[PDB]
């Protein structure tokens, strides 16, 4: 089991080529699932349902 | 011993049974019983599958 909080802070992000057509929309896309929580579902579900 | 025996609450409904893991459970290998569990999104039932 895990004890204590996170000592440091970082983040996981997707990879996009410099100035690609998927640069701004996916970045807007990945950020917009964090409000209604559908991204919040997929994390806590896979980690703590099955 | 007596206090622990008195605290033992028998399983009655699904949610109390769902939380514990001492007593195993399962459905048929086929039929709509399994399909109902997959499509169900209830917090009691999504963890059931």
């Amino acid at each position: 089991m895990k004890v204590g909080g996170n000592l440091d802070s970082k983040g996981y992000d997707i990879a996009t080529p410099k100035g690609s057509s998927l640069g701004t929309p996916v970045n807007l896309a990945v950020l917009k699932l964090s409000e209604q929580g559908v991204l919040d579902k997929l994390k806590n579900k896979w980690w703590y349902d099955k | 011993f007596l206090t622990v025996e008195r605290m033992v609450s028998p399983i009655e409904s699904a949610e109390d049974l769902s939380k514990q893991t001492e007593i195993a459970y399962g459905t048929l290998d086929s039929g709509s019983t399994k399909e109902f569990f997959r499509r169900s999104k209830i917090a009691v039932f999504d963890k059931m599958w």
